[PDB]
């Protein structure tokens, strides 16, 4: 394989948000606190979601005939069709 | 908020190696409109 794919790999496997910020977030909006676990819970689910967000609109980059990196415009529409099929909120 | 791990993890996901700015905190701000709406969502079930 290539040193990208290895290094593609890592990055897959350790990105994650910081848990500081997911729990200002959301402690910012119950006003009470949280626990360990809600902020872990939530920085999963969340990185579904962006997992979700990128891998669609790299087919919309693929179909319109264009190269990565992502555009604004890719984004945007990916996010119009996974709420289309429903898939996201 | 998250815009270098956000960029690890928008590579990989399968974005260039080096994502466009713009686009980073396009997904950053959907992130915490994301989680603004499970937070609401859960606060009621």
């Amino acid at each position: 394989f290539s040193e990208e794919q290895l290094n593609r790999y890592e990055m897959y496997r350790r990105s994650a948000f910081p848990k500081a910020a997911i729990k200002r977030l959301i402690q910012s909006i119950t006003g009470t606190s949280v626990s360990q676990n809600v902020v872990i819970a939530m920085s999963g689910i969340s990185k579904v979601f962006v997992g979700e967000v990128v891998e669609e609109a790299l087919d919309v980059c693929e179909k319109w005939g264009e190269m990565p990196p992502l555009q604004p415009k890719h984004m945007r529409e990916a996010v119009r069709r996974l709420k289309s099929k429903g898939q996201i909120p | 908020l998250f815009s270098k791990e956000l960029r690890c993890m928008m590579y990989g996901f399968g974005d260039d190696q080096n994502p466009y700015t713009e686009s980073v905190d396009i997904l950053e701000d959907l992130v915490i409109e994301f989680i603004t709406e499970m937070t609401h969502k859960a606060m009621s079930i």
